[PDB]
């Protein structure tokens, strides 16, 4: 079986260059085409280019020609994407993808189409520094309550309620990027009004990069 | 460059319904080198069809591809719950490979008006010198909804951000949260904070509001 | 087509 494992998320300053790696195991590394595909947040897939390692032949999309380099190292079965002169519009998840093969096994006739995908690498182009969030209550028929997780960097934060015991009616929204360059995220839950006096609601917020781990009791 | 057009960009369909997704190319795709991918939120794309009509082993045979030249179709014979996702076509008949913009197949359900809630800024946040006012639009369908902020009846622009959840896996609704942000000083200059909501399920706009400091 | 190159590599490894 073919497995593609990419390097981890990285924050890059505007104007800098990023290198993303893709280590392959299984099948043949040198005789199958390896491509890079990116996806900006909330947008579609975009093919950037590829390499055939045995022949050291690259193929770049015109809109990246002059700004990217793709290379392959047969000794480690690793492929690399370099993207230069980074701008905010380059913030995206970058995927490596290898063409599939027909028949049994993974050494058959190549199919061109991308059967094997890496897990993706989030590249965030930003001038922001690591910062932990503040956690503010959204104080409460049906009642709504929640937590506002404001001003953190980088992604992600995770939120649970009552240590995971409460999931019904929970909505945790996608983060938004503020003009400051910091993220904000809201999580809400609806509960019976009658439960407000006789039940505690606690939002559990985790931001690993800042070691912010807060359990915020939300009351009327 | 071959431009691939996937129209409509969204299809609202019922569980168990047949789905047909179109991919039209600006010119003939060499050797039917056309593929289809599925992508669910937070996951890498997955190959469903290559060479216009070939299906890899392991891919469910309710997915079938057809077409040639410029006109291609992905057919899903009967939508399973896991089939609600985004589908992309891709051509690789030229050295410049391109993707369609994607079609989201989402769950059709009955109309549900948003339940609206407004939250003043916490005392804790106000101590820090900033005021975030939050408006929640909960459990509505279809996805199209609009929020406007009014402060002492003055329509606000440029000081709010919003986001929307993925379709709920249980009841197939959406929710939306919008946050109005002001400095403490500016927040304290005004009395009435209101969010005004419009939606297909509403015959007239719904306004939720509070008076600062009550 | 760059996409066709590995097919030929496969073919000439056979023969
Ligand atoms: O390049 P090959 O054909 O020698 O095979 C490389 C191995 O598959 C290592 O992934
Ligand atoms: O990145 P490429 O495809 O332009 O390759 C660089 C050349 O091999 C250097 O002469
Ligand atoms: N490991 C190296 C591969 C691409 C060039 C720079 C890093
Ligand atoms: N209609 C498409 C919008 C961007 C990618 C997902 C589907
Ligand atoms: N002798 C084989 C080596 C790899 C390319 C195809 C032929």
């Amino acid at each position: 079986q073919v497995q593609l494992v990419q390097s981890g998320a990285e924050v890059k300053r505007p104007g800098s260059s990023v290198t993303v790696s893709c280590k392959a195991s299984g099948g043949s590394f040198s005789t199958y085409a390896l491509s890079w595909v990116r996806q900006a947040p909330g947008r579609g897939l975009e093919w950037m280019g590829g390499v055939i390692p045995l022949l050291t032949i690259t193929n770049y999309a015109p809109r990246f020609q002059g700004r990217i380099t793709i290379t392959a190292d047969r000794s480690t079965s690793t492929a690399y994407l370099e993207l230069n002169s980074l701008r905010p519009e380059d913030t995206a998840v970058y995927y490596c993808a290898r063409e599939g093969t027909t028949g049994w096994g993974w050494l058959g006739k190549p199919i061109g189409a991308f059967a094997h995908w890496g897990q993706g690498t989030l590249v965030t182009v930003s001038s922001a520094s690591t910062k932990g969030p503040s956690v503010f209550p959204l104080a409460p028929g049906t009642a709504a309550l929640g937590c506002l997780v404001k001003d953190y960097f980088p992604e992600p934060v995770t939120v649970s309620w009552n240590s995971g015991a409460l999931t019904s009616g929970v909505h945790t929204f996608p983060a938004v990027l503020q003009s400051s360059g910091l993220y904000s995220l809201s999580s809400v839950v609806t509960v019976p009004s009658s439960s407000l006096g006789t039940q505690t609601y606690i939002c559990n917020v985790n931001h690993k990069p800042s070691n912010t781990k807060v359990d915020k009791k939300v009351e009327p | 460059e071959i431009v691939l057009t996937q129209s409509p960009g969204t299809q609202s369909l019922s569980p168990g319904e047949r789905a047909t997704l179109s991919c039209r190319a600006s010119q003939s795709v060499g050797n039917n080198k056309l593929a289809w991918y599925q992508q669910r939120p937070g996951q890498a794309p997955r190959l469903l069809i290559y060479g216009a009509s070939s299906r890899p082993s392991g891919v469910a045979d309710r997915f079938s591809g057809s077409g040639s030249g410029t006109d291609f179709t992905l057919t899903i014979s009967r939508l399973e719950p896991e089939d609600f996702a985004v589908y992309y076509c891709q051509q690789y008949g030229q050295s410049l490979s391109t993707f369609g913009q994607g079609t989201k197949v989402e769950v059709k359900r009955t109309v549900a008006a948003p339940s609206v809630f407004i939250f003043p800024p916490s005392d804790e946040q106000l101590k820090s010198g900033t005021a975030s006012v939050v408006c929640l639009l909960n459990n509505f369908y279809p996805r199209e909804a609009k929020v406007q902020w009014k402060v002492d009846n003055a329509l606000q622009s440029g000081n709010s951000q919003e986001s929307v959840t993925e379709q709920d896996s249980k009841d197939s609704t959406y929710s939306l949260s919008s946050t109005l942000t002001l400095s403490k000083a500016d927040y304290e200059k005004h009395k009435v904070y209101a969010c005004e909501v419009t939606h297909q399920g509403l015959s007239s706009p719904v306004t939720k509001s509070f008076n600062r400091g009550e | 087509n760059w996409f066709d190159i590995t097919n030929w590599l496969w073919y000439i490894k056979k023969k």
